[PDB]
C-alpha cells in the first residue's frame, strides 16, 4: 500500500475517515491547527471503494483528544486496523468499524496529538501518532 | 487547565518593550 | 539538522 | 506598528527582509519548512519605502541558523531593531543595518529556530523567536 | 507555571 | 493501592520488578540517568510477598526502551497490570507475568521513555509514563 | 537516537 | 578554569551566587525543583575568595525567572560575566556585580530555564541556561 506521515502541527480540529462494518478503516484525513488556523491534510484513500465517510468535527482549542483505541485483526489475509474509537474531554466518537480482533488503546495523560502516519492499500494497515506539549 | 493548543518555547522580544 | 522532531508512538497494526 | 505571529514551523528555508543603513530593519518574510514542504510566509512590510532587499537561502535541512544577534535603538524616536545578523552552521548573512546602539545576543546551543513574531511599522518594532528541538 | 510539564501516557491497569 | 509517581528524568538505568505467575505485577523501582548520574528511585513495594525477582540492567545510553507491553486483568476480584514486556533496540525482556487479559501496548518510534507513576496495593493496579525527547 | 533525553539549550554569553 | 553542566531539571527554587564589586560573578549554585522536590546543584566555586554571597529564593512555584541580563567585560586579562540580573514575574533581583561592559539579555516569552551549565575560574567566563516548557 502507499505510506503516508502528514507530520506534526499544533493539533487537531476534525477527523474524516471512512470504513466498513465486514472489513476495516478505509480513508483517514486530518483537518489539523497550525498556529491558530486551519490546515487541510492530505486525504489518504484506499485502492478501492464503497466505504462510508464519516466526519469528527472538534470544538477546538477547548475540545481535544485524550484517548484513541481500536482493533487490529485479519481481512482477506493482511492484518490491518479494523476500527478506531476516539474519545476527548467532552466526547466518544465510535467505534468505526468491525469491534473484533486484537484491542489497542493509547490514553493520553498529558500532552497533545498533532500528526499522524502510516499506511493505507485497501484498508488502513497501520498508523503512528506525534505527540506534543 | 490543558488546551488544545501545543506549545512551543518562546525567547524575546528585543526591540520596543 | 534543521528539521525540528517530535515524539512518535506507533506503530499499531501489521 | 502591524503585529504579526507567523507561528511554529519545522524549520527555516530562506529569510526576505529588507534594512536600511542609516535607520533600522524594515520588511521581514519567512519561507519555513512545514514537514517536508517549503512554507511560504506572509510577508511582513514596513509602512514606508527606501529599503534594501536581502535574500538568505539557507541548504536546507544541513544548514540552520545558530545565533542571531542584532542592534536596538532610536529611531525618529521609536525604539526600533536596528540590526541584524544571522549566523548558521555555515556561514555568517550579515550584519544588515546600522551597528549601533544596545547590542543583543541569541546563541542556541542545542535546539532551533522554529518560527518568527513581531510588530512592524516604519520599521521592526520588535521581535521574537519560536525554539524548538 | 514554574514547572516544567511532560508528555505522559496512560495509565494502562484500573479506574 | 498506594499511588506513587517518581516524576521525570534524563534517562533510564536498570528497572527491578516482581512478579508471580499465579497473579500479577508485584515491585516496581527504577534506576534513572539524573544528567548522568544513576538516581536510585524509591522501591515501589506490593503490599505481600513471594514473588520472583527481575533484574533489567540496560547498557545505557547505548540500549533503551523502545516499546512497553503487557496484560491487564482480574486477580482476586482486581483489575490490575498482570504481565509486562520491554523490548530496546538491543533486547526483549519478558513477558514477566502470565499473559491473559487485555492487551496493550506502547510502541516508542522517536523519543525516550523517562518516568513512571502508578499505584500498588497486592499488586500493581495501574502505570502511566512520562514520554520526552 | 540516543537513550539520552535532550532540551533546548541557549547561550554562552561572557565570551564564546 | 572549571567547566560544569547541572544539566535540566523540573523548575528553579533558589539561586546563591557571590560577587565583588572590584570585579565580576564568582560562585553559582543552584537549588532546582526535581518533580516536586528541592534537589541542591553542585557548587561551582569561584578559585579565589574574598566574594559577597548572595540568595535568591524564590517562592516556587507561583514566582520564576522571565528575564536574565547583565555585563560581559575585561577584569585583568579575562572577559568574563561582571553582573547578573533575574527578574522574575514577581520582582527583580540585582544587578549584582559591576554593571560595566556589553550588555546581554534573555527575555523569555514562554517556557522555563530549567538548568545552567558554564565554566568558573576566578570568576564566572560564560554560562548556558537550558529552556523547556
Ligand atoms: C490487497 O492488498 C493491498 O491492500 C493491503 C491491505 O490494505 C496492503 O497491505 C497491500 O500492500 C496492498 O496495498
Ligand atoms: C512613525 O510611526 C510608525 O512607525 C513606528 C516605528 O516602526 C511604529 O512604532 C509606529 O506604531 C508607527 O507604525
Ligand atoms: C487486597 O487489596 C489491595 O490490593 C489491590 C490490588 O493491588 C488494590 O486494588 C487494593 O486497593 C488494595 O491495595
Ligand atoms: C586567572 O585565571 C583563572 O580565572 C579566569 C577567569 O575566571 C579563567 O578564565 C582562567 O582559566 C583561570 O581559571
Amino acid at each position: 500500500g502507499k505510506a503516508f506521515d502528514d507530520g506534526a502541527f499544533t493539533g487537531i480540529r476534525e477527523i474524516n475517515l471512512s470504513y466498513n462494518k465486514e472489513t476495516a478503516i478505509g480513508d483517514f484525513q486530518v483537518v489539523y491547527d497550525l498556529n491558530g488556523s486551519p490546515y487541510v491534510g492530505q486525504n489518504h484513500k484506499s485502492f478501492i471503494t464503497g466505504f462510508t465517510p464519516v466526519k469528527i468535527s472538534l470544538d477546538f482549542p477547548s475540545e481535544y483528544i485524550m484517548e484513541v483505541s481500536g482493533y487490529t485483526g485479519n481481512v482477506s489475509g493482511y492484518v490491518v486496523v479494523r476500527s478506531l474509537t476516539f474519545k476527548t474531554n467532552k466526547k466518544t466518537y465510535g467505534p468505526y468499524g468491525v469491534t473484533s480482533g486484537t484491542p489497542f488503546n493509547l490514553p493520553i495523560e498529558n500532552g497533545l496529538i498533532v500528526g499522524f502516519k502510516g499506511s493505507i492499500g485497501y484498508w488502513l494497515d497501520y498508523f503512528s501518532m506525534y505527540l506534543s506539549l | 487547565e490543558q488546551s488544545g493548543i501545543s506549545q512551543t518555547v518562546i525567547v524575546g522580544p528585543w526591540g520596543a518593550k
